[PDB]
C-alpha cells in the first residue's frame, strides 16, 4: 500500500508526492526521482545513499541538499 | 597493473592520475561514466530488475565499471593506475587525499563549493554537467551529514560474515555484500558516500573523483573477503529472478559475467592483500 500524498512548503519550496515506479515526488514541480527500499524506508536520487522513513522525508531531503537550487528533471 | 593506496602515492603518481582525469574529462567520456553509473543507480530496484546495486552483482558490476575507467585512464597516461583511498585509516579531512596537489578538501559552508585542488570549479577544468541538482560545480561537505568513516573494527566485523549474499539478494539481505554495501548493519559502503556529501552523495557520484577511490577500495575489501573466507563464493548460482546469477552475462557490457570478474589477479594486483 503507497504512503499517503502530501503538499507543503519546505524551506520556501513547494514539495509535493503522490502515489502514481509506485510514487512520484516533485519540487517546486519538477519530479524528483524517488525510491522505496524492502525495509520502507526511501531515498531519492539526490540522497541516493541514505534511507530515510518517508516520501516526505526524501523530498525535504533533496530540499536541504539543494540549498535553493532549481531541480533539473531526470 | 598495481593498484596502491592513495596515501602512498609519490608526487610524480598524483600529477599523472590528475591529468589522466582531467583529459578524460576535456575529451567527454568521462560524464559518460557518470551517466551510466546514474542510470543503474535510478533504475537497480529491491523488487524488480537490479544489477548495479542492492543485488550480490553490486561488487562484480563496480569491479567491472572501475575496470572500464582504469582502462580509459591507461589510454590516455599507461603508468596510471586507480589508487584505493582506505577511509578506515585517513579518516579525517587533512588527509593527504584531500590535499591541493591531489583531490582538494572540502566545500565552503555557504554552497558546498570546492575551492581548491585541480576539481575546484574555478579551474575551469571540470564542468558538473550530468547532474540533477542543478548546481555545475564540485560540491563536498566531508563528514557533514554523518559524523563519522566506518572504522577498522567495523570493517573487520564486516569482513567476518561468511555468506556471500543471501535470499532476497536485495537492500534487506543478511550476508557480506549487503553488510560492504550497507543498507544493514554499521554500514560500510553507502555511509562513505552520505561522509563526502556534495554529488557523491547522490546518483551522479562519478562526478567526484573520489568516486573511483572508494569503489577501489570497496573492491579491495571484497577481495579481502574472499581471502578470509576462501570456501565461500559469488552467489546466487542459477535460476534466480531479477538478480544475475554467477554465470549470467552483466549489463550494460553483456559480455561478462559475475565468474568473469571473481579474481581480480587477471586484471591487477594491490600493493598488500
Ligand atoms: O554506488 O555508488
Ligand atoms: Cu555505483
Ligand atoms: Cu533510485
Ligand atoms: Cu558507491
Ligand atoms: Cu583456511
Amino acid at each position: 500500500a503507497a504512503p499517503e500524498s502530501f503538499d507543503e512548503v519546505y524551506k520556501g519550496r513547494r514539495i509535493q508526492g503522490r502515489p502514481a515506479g509506485g510514487y512520484e515526488v516533485f519540487v517546486d514541480g519538477v519530479q524528483l526521482h524517488v525510491m522505496r527500499n524492502a525495509d520502507g524506508s526511501w531515498i531519492s536520487v539526490v540522497s541516493h545513499y541514505d534511507p530515510v522513513p518517508t516520501p516526505r522525508a526524501a523530498a525535504r531531503a533533496a530540499v536541504d541538499e539543494l540549498q535553493g537550487a532549481p531541480l533539473l528533471p531526470f | 597493473t598495481v593498484r596502491k593506496n592513495q596515501a602512498t602515492l609519490t608526487a610524480d603518481e598524483k600529477r599523472r592520475f590528475v591529468a589522466a582525469v582531467l583529459e578524460l574529462k576535456r575529451s567527454g567520456r568521462y560524464d559518460e561514466f557518470v551517466r551510466t553509473h546514474n542510470e543503474f543507480i535510478m533504475s537497480d530496484t529491491d523488487s524488480g530488475e537490479r544489477t548495479g546495486h542492492r543485488s550480490p552483482s553490486f561488487l562484480p558490476w563496480h569491479r567491472r565499471f572501475l575496470l572500464d575507467f582504469e582502462q580509459a585512464l591507461q589510454s590516455v597516461d599507461s603508468s596510471v593506475t586507480l589508487p584505493y583511498w582506505d577511509w578506515s585509516a585517513d579518516r579525517t579531512v587533512r588527509a593527504s587525499l584531500w590535499a591541493p596537489d591531489f583531490l582538494g578538501g572540502t566545500g565552503r559552508s555557504t554552497d558546498g563549493r570546492v575551492m581548491d585542488g585541480p576539481f575546484a570549479a574555478s579551474t575551469g577544468n571540470w564542468p558538473i554537467n550530468v547532474r540533477v541538482d542543478s548546481r555545475t560545480y564540485l560540491r563536498r561537505s566531508l563528514g557533514g551529514s554523518v559524523a563519522e568513516l566506518p572504522t577498522r573494527a567495523e570493517v573487520e566485523s564486516v569482513l567476518a560474515i561468511s555468506a556471500y549474499d543471501l535470499p532476497p539478494y536485495n537492500s534487506a539481505s543478511e550476508g557480506f555484500r549487503n553488510h560492504l554495501e550497507g543498507w544493514r548493519g554499521v554500514n560500510l559502503h553507502n555511509r562513505v558516500h552520505v561522509w563526502v556529501g556534495g554529488q557523491m552523495a547522490t546518483g551522479v557520484s562519478p562526478n567526484d573523483p573520489v568516486f573511483w577511490l572508494h569503489h577501489a577500495y570497496v573492491d579491495k575489501l571484497w577481495a579481502e573477503w574472499q581471502r578470509r573466507h576462501p570456501d565461500s563464493a559469488y552467489v546466487p548460482t542459477g535460476g534466480t529472478p531479477d538478480v544475475v546469477d554467477l554465470n549470467e552475462t552483466m549489463k550494460p557490457w553483456n559480455t561478462v559475467r559475475p565468474a568473469d570478474l571473481l579474481d581480480h589477479t587477471a586484471y591487477y594486483t594491490f600493493d598488500a592483500l
